[PDB]
């Protein structure tokens, strides 16, 4: 039974390691999330500041 | 130059009630003596000012961290034309207390589906 | 029980270590990824400070222009 | 025959055994590459919010630049 | 107890089914980032050409 | 230095038992008053201290002569992994029996099939760190807004502090200065756990003009709900810190903007409070 | 120190720009040497006093018995104090060299070892008693 029960431990202590890779698996995932939004955003603004600076160069280079 | 604000927002369509989460704020200006003000935001519905709601008071911080909730019970028609105001005070025990900031969210620019958390900068409050 | 019992448990065991096996790739392919994508984001920076300087002097300049 | 069934069990056994401890030692290697993991996406996180502020600057320097612009046209 | 055995055995399944959704998410999270470096790049190219011009009509309307 | 030892190995097959034979001792230090000590051995079987067997107590010699016999009833295949161990004690009528020696035989480097007999030198036997806990965690600080972020992570081989289980483990961060416990925080209570995982982030307003004299102390305690809250162990980093702490702390400042994890050993609150109680 | 007999040699030499102790005049110092282990003072030394002197010279040897196996766990308290007749004698300063000592200290110490069966000479800055002691106190 020592050969069955060293293995129940080793079973066990599995188990709970299980669980924490569980718990940080869902913290990964939804921070991961929340950066993809977040790099959405960073897109939008960068977007944003393109067209502005295109605009911007086309303008100041008329006036030369 | 007061400082900025990170918050959150939210609708729950399934209580019909809007989410609103004060997270914190940070770089806001001081006012009191130790070097260090004693911030606390107030906030409300930008339409009607009625049950606003206060967090709890934090001591000698120019970084305070809230991490507070707050529900209003508003159906998601009358949300569209109802805004949201957060307004961060400072207190003193011996005085009216000063406001640092504020900040208006309308919420037809506000897109609810994935779940809102930016930081604005604080603005000056008008006389 | 018998030897039924015994290779049915050593059947499922050796299933579990397999998914655990997957698990662990999986794992190490996460760390993989989000690393290469932090040097990425690296350069990204570099780039963003690098026009945030230009843009800079760009506005100064137009500043001390238009007065 | 009998011998040989229960030299097979014991068999059996051991293998079953070996096996947690090698899965002991995946989900320990597992568990630290997750760690490892977390503190990269603690640290692209910081670098993301950094090149959100640099955004928000060229925003603002480019609305100037804009103004500027249009004061001299 | 093959009672453990199965509800580890689930465990694992589930956390599985997490992470695999995980590295889905990672890798588009790799498209994003591509794409941000690559506007990122055109960006700072365009700061660039912009200072230069900037320069120009600072020596001119100065 | 003390002496040899000279014994007898072997296993019968046919009662399925180990037989082992202590011979006799030489050269042995002197320990008591007349020039000679009262040597007595004990020995038992290595992999479990249960039922150890002693020899009889000989009176003033240097070279003590037992010439006895003890069987181990231990199955072959169970004999392969275990050791067997004879210290030679020094008998005291009015005080503690202090060790003279020792000897290990691992049962895997002894070959039965002829009747072993040698002699072999004495050695000291052994008195480490009781504790042998230890506590991971990131610590990152950017000087422009003067923001310390320390995340706790995750605790190993914790001492147990709870009778015939594990423990339940929760870590308080104190931060010092000039033996002053300025902030106080703590996290959440992980119940019944031999590896506690938290994953728990804090955060503390510290200028760049002071940075060099902060102290962050990391606590991981038990918690019981009746009476006081005892504590596993404690470490340390920053102002007057030392070894690996100090490293993580200069690996914190040479790398801003940016969070390094590590590792840490407990130590004991005692030694710990008193380096915090300096300057 | 010479590893083999285990012996201790600290030769008091002398101190220069020791702090004013008395009313309008100069100090009357004198070395006390203290050898202390795991928070304990053992042994119990002191020199000649020289009465009226900015820059005391003693030149007096001292001896201790320290085994090699202890070498590593022991410490070498030297400080200097002022000396009045009527109550209690005040400190000046102390220094400190051996386990748990940092600086020039523990140079000195390192020095004394590589270097047996020959005297290292060298000059040490006195620290305030509280400290030191507040080291002293630690593992
Ligand atoms: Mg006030
Ligand atoms: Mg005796
Ligand atoms: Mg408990
Ligand atoms: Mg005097």
């Amino acid at each position: 039974m020592a050969r069955e029960n060293e293995m129940d431990e080793n079973l066990e202590q599995v188990s709970g390691i299980i669980g924490n890779l569980r718990h940080m698996a869902l913290d990964m995932g939804n921070e991961i999330d929340t950066q993809n939004r977040q790099i959405d955003r960073i897109m939008e603004k960068a977007d944003s500041n393109k067209t502005r600076i295109d605009e911007a160069n086309q303008r100041a280079t008329k006036m030369l | 130059k007061l400082g900025k604000l990170q918050y959150s927002l939210d609708y729950d369509f399934q209580n019909n009630q809007l989410l609103v989460g004060i997270i914190q704020a940070a770089e806001l200006p001081a006012l009191d003596m130790g070097g260090t003000s004693d911030p606390y935001v107030k906030v409300f519905l930008l339409p009607d000012k009625k049950k606003k709601f206060e967090t709890k008071v934090h001591r000698k911080t120019l970084n305070p961290v809230f991490n507070e909730q707050f529900t209003f019970k508003v159906p998601y028609s009358e949300l569209g034309g109802k805004t949201l105001v957060m307004a961060v005070y400072d207190f003193d025990r011996f005085s009216k207390h000063d406001i640092i900031g504020e900040f208006k969210v309308p919420m037809n620019t506000v897109d609810f589906g994935h779940v809102t958390e930016e930081w604005r900068d604080l603005q000056s409050a008008e006389k | 029980m018998a030897l039924s019992e015994i290779e049915t448990r050593h059947s499922e065991i050796i299933k579990l270590e397999n998914s655990i096996r997957e698990l662990h790739d999986m794992f190490m392919d996460m760390a993989m990824l989000v690393e290469s994508q932090g040097e990425m984001i690296d350069r990204i920076e570099y780039n963003v400070e690098h026009a945030v300087d230009y843009v800079e002097r760009a506005v100064s300049d137009t500043k001390k222009a238009v007065k | 025959e009998l011998e040989e069934m229960q030299r097979r069990a014991d068999q059996l056994a051991d293998e079953s055994l070996e096996s947690t401890r090698r899965m002991l030692q995946l989900v320990e290697e597992s568990k630290d590459a997750g760690i490892r993991t977390l503190v990269m996406l603690d640290e692209q996180g910081e670098q993301l919010d950094r090149v959100e502020e640099g955004m928000n600057h060229i925003n603002q320097d480019m609305k100037e630049a804009e103004k500027n612009l249009k004061d001299l046209g | 107890s093959n009672r453990r055995l199965q509800q580890t055995q689930a465990q694992v399944d589930e956390v599985v089914d997490i992470m695999r959704v995980n590295v889905d998410k990672v890798l588009e999270r790799d498209q994003k980032l591509s794409e941000l470096d690559d506007r990122a790049d055109a960006l700072q190219a365009g700061a660039s050409q912009f200072e230069t011009s900037a320069a120009k009509l600072k020596r001119k309307y100065w | 230095k003390l002496g040899k030892l000279q014994y007898s190995l072997d296993y019968d097959f046919q009662n399925n038992q180990l037989l082992v034979g202590i011979i006799q001792a030489a050269e042995l230090p002197a320990l008591d008053m007349g020039g000679t000590s009262d040597p007595y051995v004990k020995v038992f079987l290595l992999p479990d201290k249960k039922k150890k067997f002693e020899t009889k107590v000989h009176r003033k010699t240097l070279n003590p002569v037992f010439n006895e016999q003890f069987t181990f009833k231990v199955p072959y295949s169970e004999l392969g992994g275990k050791t067997l161990v004879m210290a030679v004690y020094d008998f005291d009528r009015f005080s503690k029996h202090d060790i003279i020696g020792e000897f290990k035989v691992p049962m895997n480097t002894v070959d039965f099939g002829h009747v072993t007999e040698e002699w072999r030198d004495l050695q000291s036997a052994e008195k480490e760190q009781e504790k042998l806990g230890d506590i991971c965690f990131s610590l990152r600080y950017v000087p422009t807004a003067g923001k310390l972020t320390v995340v706790i992570l995750e605790a190993k081989n914790l001492k147990k502090m709870d009778v015939g289980g594990l423990s339940d483990p929760y870590v308080k961060i104190h931060l010092m200065q000039n033996g002053k416990r300025l902030k106080k925080k703590k996290t959440t209570i992980k119940k019944n756990t031999l590896n506690p995982y938290y994953n728990e982030s804090f955060s503390f307003e510290v200028p760049f003009e002071q940075i060099q004299k902060v102290q962050v102390v990391v606590t991981v305690l038990d918690y019981d709900k009746i009476g006081k809250n005892d504590a596993i162990g404690k470490v340390f980093v920053g102002y007057n810190s030392t070894g690996a702490e100090l490293r993580h702390w200069s690996d914190m400042l040479a790398n801003p903007r940016r969070p390094i994890a590590q590792w840490h050993t407990l130590q004991v609150e005692e030694e710990v409070d008193a380096m915090l109680a300096v300057k």
